[PDB]
């Protein structure tokens, strides 16, 4: 109260009921607060940025949640990392937030110029598996159904299915390109799903081995760490910035690995003992390759 | 009169149980009472398989959202399969596929280190369980009921919670608090209630 | 005086397991004293004399509460029980051939020890 | 990684934990002998449970290294127990009483 | 401390058929051991016992998760 | 119309062919028969029914049917009577909570009382429970051979107030009623998964992008019913699970037929080139009402722009988008038209639960 | 404790200065905000609007951020901005004052 | 005029002539071998130098 000019607890201020121009109300924080978000040790210019506040209403739950993407600032990782956060209090402090610190400012890297966010490990296999040709089960597609699925949780405006029956096989590189196509960008570069050093082996499908994408229109290839990798020089997010801005970069960022989770919710993916495991032929040669190996070390033992 | 009487403190509700004033090796009496919390695996309590992959467990799936086999069968926890090739924790997942045929057949199995191993003549074993060569299984996803189109890799694998939890170590202070006599700055850690 | 001489006993191991032994027996009650009044019953039972009669002599780890059933240790369990029991009141009041005795005892409870670990 | 986690591992941390006043201890309830078990098991008490893993990706909230725990696990008794801590205070004299 | 009143992964109450199979596990053990201490029990090279017939005889169906924690969960009596 | 086809009935029995079996029942529970209540498994065929409605079922079933607990009222266990060191508030509660119980009444009241007047190590039974409230048990409502926790020699444990608990398996796990043991399309072909080359795939010839699944086959087990009642036992769960989800959808219709008065569950917008966006929440709802709206929406309107929900962890709720070339008025009167045709489909489905199982 | 030692080498009121101010045909510095220059704009008229509460903003708005913000954005923010790299020792503040509602604003977005 | 630290379960420590029931009930962990000091209200373990 700045008639008083002292604090009060609002359990004593049932009978005032009614605050005045000129009084300082501390209230709690709501969902659209910014806050600035730490990780010691803090190395990089990113590693205190300002994040928007979502407030969890469950009461379980007592950790910072924050989007994977997000890691690359803060080189953190979930097995046990502790940030802090502080919610700024001041109006100097929150303009000051929300204008300058605001993590949008750290998606290009102050040290190598780059971007910093981007899709890792699950969304980097997700956009691969959404983009591809062929499944194993034969061409790529989805109904109307399940392309309309995959948009489900992007939060973005859903665009038009209305043209679509529904028996109509939509490509994974159709709803990629209906994605894309909010921020028009040019993008042309061999995938890293596209490997000289495997190329021997397995049949590359040629509809894989480049990407291109004109004005948001992604006909070819797939999508990989190359295409919307974290810290991927020249990616399509590094153009997206570079056209219509970093938080429109991570605003992409957050509908493509939308995209390629919920294309993985319908089409799995996992690790068995047996993938690692060789055939028996196959292990034969290996044994035979050590063998020569071994064997023109002890060429070297006899010289 | 003056008081000296101690408080809480911790944002946690804890309960009582200590019968106890003892009488201390300078033959004076001291409180010594016991504060018991109830435990659960809280979100943010870590937990990690004996191949030493540690995970802090974010997310409370209800038992109709987990997915599930063709068989009724659905995971305690699903641990992301990028977790493995980096680390190379394969005794995990020879773990797992060793697990597998031993919860079908009853047994309980030595997989103590340098014991002969043959991960083909395991997995065999697996299909004489009348499950597939790898330990792969057609499961269904718990939220929309479709089936994934790859066969998921599921089975038993021994977990341990490490002792961190998030309860212990979160800490939120208010603008006030106690301050440091010397330099007017609030105390150091959640011991000393601020800072 | 009687306050201390109170919480010193009531913390000893010693008490507790002549107490359980009572309860066990049949002697205390299996609550634990309500109101001072019952407490006074569950010391005299246990230690044998009121606290006022152990502050005026000097002679306490014998009276100790022993086992009302004498079993035979010649329910298996229960044998083990009430022996290990009776063994400790004799290593706390220096029984004079203890060390053989607690041998023997020692073997007993070796095999018991590993039929109980079959059950493991 | 893992002689340091499995020694950080809760379980029954102490045979007698009643009688005893632990600061910061825990006591896991269930426990389980590991379907794969080690020559260890035999001279110390396994610490943890056979929770079924599933290796798959589920709607990444389990990316860099979570954990996807399934609430029924949770509430059913997976990994519960008590956290115990403990207060004492003595007083500096005869001046103190408490009360 | 004692086997889960139900299957922690699914719910399916084995806690039932617990007390029955600590004894009847026991009961076989002692039929497919030999000249070998129990402490040395998981340890014998030439020791096989299978509980499958016994859980099944138990009603106990064909899943993973509660044969698993039917068989492996440690009983705290047992100890100590 | 018969869209829930034929359905098997298995009680999980005891197999005293055993003779390991038959000497620890008799030896400690003096058990000669099966016991009171066992765990049945039911297995169901469905046909010309959607996936979202068979799933629907199976997950309410599964959790969100109101189903009973026992727990133990707040000063119920008596901490000073309780001499047993072991046996904590907690880890009793928790043994007592997941006792699978069939309670017809809510006002049972049982008490354990359990004093070890021995040397040994009392182990106390699901027997040792002692109902004193209520109607007396003709039949009991759960095995009396379930462990609760043991006790050690001398030591005593005392609970006199465990009541029934009405609950959904959601909130909590305990009032969880079905666990699933089977759900196959019938209709789709499927690979030899036995063969290497199709060891890695889930075994069905068409991709779960594409495939659209009308004969199913949901396989459930419920954990304990009366022995001499099961049919009647899993008709009323499945009647009940029925009624759950028609009431749900019901209530849901409530905030649908009030196109009016902006309630802030339903906020309509016109937008564009004369395109309607219905924006649908409920707090507190799940992927089975999501689900099931979007898939017949989704029947209702083949051509429909865009219908799409969310359930998201956090916000604990559903949020469905329904953005239709259409007004306003007609939307929600298509929309209407799917609720009522998801009513006419559980009704359908309850109607020949009664004529199948009886 | 030792400094471990290499031990390398190497009228209390100031006099007054007079504020020079560079015509605005001198000025060399940008004639566009910095996204500092504007952030510091933005917020001292929020805090000065916490403050005082007084507004030129015909458009209600329900927080002094964005009251401030626009401001900005609509070039009719009541502050100049002087920026000063220069103090002689002769006593002399040279200063360029620049009025934001001329200068060009970053992108702030 | 002196004392010195037993370690639990030395041949000076009480536990040395109690039976593992005897423990049992007197407060010992059962199993637990020793090896360890009891000084001032905590457990120590003096490691091998
Ligand atoms: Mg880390
Ligand atoms: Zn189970």
């Amino acid at each position: 109260k700045q008639i008083t000019q002292s604090v009060h607890d609002i359990e004593g201020l049932k009978q005032d009921f009614r605050l005045e121009v000129g009084d300082i109300l501390y209230r709690d924080v709501v969902t659209g607060d910014v806050a600035f978000f730490n990780r010691q040790p803090s190395l990089e210019r990113s590693s205190i940025g300002v994040h928007r506040i979502v407030v969890l209403e469950n009461p379980k739950i007592s950790t910072f949640q924050m989007n994977v993407s997000a890691c690359a600032w803060y080189n953190a990782d979930f097995d046990g990392d502790q940030m802090n956060l502080w919610v700024p209090w001041s109006v100097m402090s929150r303009v000051e937030a929300e204008l300058l610190c605001s993590v949008r400012n750290w998606f290009i890297s102050t040290k190598s110029s780059g971007p910093v966010n981007g899709q890792v490990q699950d969304s980097t296999v997700g956009s691969f598996l959404l983009t591809r040709t062929n499944t194993p089960m034969g061409k790529n597609v989805m109904n109307k159904l399940h392309a309309m699925g995959l948009f489900q949780t992007t939060q973005t405006d859903p665009p038009c299915f209305a043209n679509y029956s529904p028996t109509d096989l939509l490509d994974g590189k159709s709803v990629v390109s209906m994605l894309l196509r909010q921020t028009p960008i040019n993008y042309q570069r061999a995938p890293t799903w596209y490997s000289e050093v495997y190329a021997p082996y397995m049949h590359y499908n040629k509809q894989d081995i480049s990407t291109q994408i004109r004005n948001g229109e992604l006909i070819e290839g797939v999508l990989d760490k190359k295409a919307v990798g974290a810290g991927s020089s020249g990616g399509i997010y590094h153009l997206i910035s570079r056209r219509y801005g970093p938080q429109q970069a991570l605003k992409m960022i957050f509908a493509t690995q939308q995209l390629a989770l919920n294309y993985v919710r319908n089409a799995g993916f996992t690790v068995s003992t047996a993938d690692m495991l060789l055939t028996p032929e196959a292990h034969q040669e290996v044994q035979e390759i050590i063998n020569e190996l071994l064997l023109e070390s002890e060429e070297i033992n006899n010289r | 009169y003056i008081d000296r009487s101690v408080m809480y403190g911790f944002d946690e509700p804890a309960v009582v149980d200590a019968v106890m004033r003892p009488h201390g090796p300078n033959d004076e009496i001291f409180g010594l009472m016991r504060l018991r919390y109830e435990r659960n695996l809280n979100i943010g309590d870590k937990m990690s398989s004996r191949s030493g992959n540690k995970g802090i467990a974010a997310l409370a799936l209800p038992t109709s959202d987990m997915p599930f086999t063709e068989d009724g069968l659905q995971p305690d926890l699903i641990v992301n399969p990028h977790s493995h090739p980096s680390r190379m924790t394969n005794g995990q997942m020879i773990e797992t596929t060793v697990g597998l045929a031993n919860a079908l057949q009853g047994v309980v199995t030595d997989g103590t280190a340098f014991l002969p191993i043959n991960v083909q003549l395991l997995s065999e074993r697996l299909a004489q369980e009348g499950l597939r060569f790898n330990g792969c299984q057609k499961m269904f996803n718990g939220q929309t009921g479709e089936y994934f189109d790859a066969a998921i890799f599921i089975g038993p694998t021994y977990h341990q919670r490490l002792q961190k939890f998030v309860l212990d170590d979160r800490y939120a202070v208010a603008s006030y608090g106690p301050t440091d006599a010397l330099t007017g700055q609030p105390l150091d850690g959640k011991r000393s209630h601020g800072g | 005086d009687t306050k201390v001489l109170l919480t010193e006993i009531l913390l000893d191991p010693m008490y507790d397991y002549a107490a359980t032994v009572a309860r066990i027996d049949g002697s205390i009650p299996m609550h634990k004293p309500r109101t001072p009044k019952e407490a006074e019953y569950e010391f005299k039972t246990v230690i044998g004399r009121t606290p006022a009669e152990l502050l005026s002599q000097k002679e306490f780890y014998d009276k100790i509460y022993t086992s009302k059933y004498r079993p035979d240790f010649t329910k298996t369990s229960t044998l083990i029980y009430l022996r290990a029991y009776e063994l400790f009141l004799k290593y706390l009041q220096n029984a004079p051939n203890f060390n053989s005795e607690l041998a023997e005892f020692k073997t007993y409870e070796n095999a018991y020890g590993e039929q109980k670990a079959l059950l493991a | 990684y893992e002689t340091n986690q499995g020694r950080q591992t809760g379980g029954w941390y102490c045979f007698s934990w009643p009688y005893r006043v632990d600061m910061n201890r825990f006591f896991q309830f269930y426990n389980e002998m590991p379907l794969v078990k080690t020559i260890a098991h035999n001279y110390v008490i396994p610490n943890g449970l056979n929770t079924i893993v599933a290796y798959m990706i589920y709607g990444g909230y389990n990316q860099e290294d979570s954990v996807i725990v399934s609430q029924s696990f949770i509430d059913r008794g997976g990994f519960a127990g008590t956290f115990y801590r403990e207060e004492k205070v003595e007083l500096e004299s005869d001046i103190e009483s408490f009360g | 401390m004692l086997i889960p009143v139900v299957c922690f992964t699914c719910g399916f109450p084995i806690g039932t058929y617990a007390a029955i199979f600590d004894k009847a596990r026991t009961e076989y053990i002692k039929t497919k051991m030999g000249g070998t201490l129990p402490q040395n029990i998981p340890l014998d090279a030439s020791l096989q016992i299978e509980l499958k017939d016994l859980i099944t005889a138990l009603g106990i169906p064909m899943r993973v998760c509660c044969r698993t924690h039917l068989i492996t969960t440690l009983d705290y009596r047992k100890y100590y | 119309e018969k869209i829930f086809q034929n359905v098997e009935i298995k009680p999980f029995l005891i197999d005293f062919s055993n003779l390991f079996i038959k000497n620890a029942a008799k030896k400690l529970f003096q058990l000669e028969e099966q016991l009171p209540l066992v765990p049945v498994n039911v297995v169901m065929d469905f046909k010309g029914i959607s996936r979202a409605a068979v799933h629907g079922l199976s997950r309410v079933l599964q959790d969100e049917i109101p189903n009973y607990m026992l727990d133990i009222k707040p000063g119920g266990y008596k901490i000073e009577d309780s001499t047993d060191l072991f046996m904590t508030e907690q880890f009793i509660r928790n043994r007592i909570n997941f006792i699978p119980i069939y309670a017809k009444n809510e006002t049972l009241v049982f008490a354990l009382r359990s004093l070890n007047n021995s040397c040994e190590v009392k182990t106390i039974y699901s027997r040792d429970l002692i109902q004193v409230a209520g109607p007396k048990l003709k039949y009991p409502i759960f095995n009396p051979t379930f462990e609760i926790g043991f006790l050690q020699p001398g030591k005593s444990l005392i609970i006199e107030d465990i009541y029934i608990k009405k609950g959904i398996g959601r909130k909590h796990a305990a009032f969880n009623l079905a666990v699933k043991t089977h759900f196959s399309h019938l209709d789709i072909e499927q690979y030899p998964t036995d063969k290497k080359e199709y060891m890695a795939l889930s075994g069905y010839k068409q991709s779960s992008m594409t495939s659209d699944p009308r004969h199913h086959r949901l396989g459930l087990c419920f954990p304990a019913v009366p022995l001499p009642h099961i049919n009647q036992a899993v008709r009323t769960y499945l009647k009940n699970a029925c009624r759950i989800i028609i009431g749900r959808i019901q209530s849901i219709q409530k905030i649908y037929e009030n196109f009016e008065e902006p309630q802030p569950e339903l906020v309509l917008f016109s937008m564009d080139e004369e395109k309607t966006k219905a924006i649908i929440t409920i707090k507190d709802e799940t992927h089975t009402i999501g689900n099931l709206l979007k898939t017949y929406i989704y029947e209702m309107i083949p051509d429909i722009s865009f219908v799409g929900y969310q359930c998201v962890p956090h916000k604990q709720e559903m949020v469905l988008t329904i953005i239709h070339k259409a007004s306003q008025e007609d939307l929600i009167t298509l929309l209407e038209k799917s609720i009522q045709n998801i009513i006419q489909t559980f009704q359908i489905l309850e109607k020949n639960v009664d004529e199948l199982i009886a | 404790y030792v400094e471990t030692e290499e031990e390398n080498l190497v009228f209390v009121q100031a006099s007054s200065q007079t504020l020079v101010i560079i015509p605005d045909n001198e000025r060399i510095t940008s004639n566009v905000l910095t996204t500092f220059e504007a952030t510091r704009l933005v917020a001292v008229r929020a805090q000065q609007l916490a403050i005082n509460g007084s507004t030129m903003l015909k458009k209600k708005y329900s927080s002094p951020i964005d009251i401030a913000k626009q401001e900005l954005f609509n070039r009719k923010i009541p502050l100049l901005v002087m920026r000063c790299i220069k103090v002689t020792p002769e006593g002399q503040k040279i200063v360029e004052i620049w009025n934001p509602r001329e200068m060009g604003i970053p992108l702030l977005d | 005029v002196s004392t010195f630290p037993i370690m639990r379960g030395s041949n000076r420590c009480h536990t040395h002539h109690l039976s593992k029931t005897a423990k049992k009930e007197i407060g010992e962990d059962p199993n637990e071998p020793g090896g360890y000091f009891i000084a001032r209200g905590g457990e120590w373990v003096v490691d091998l130098l």
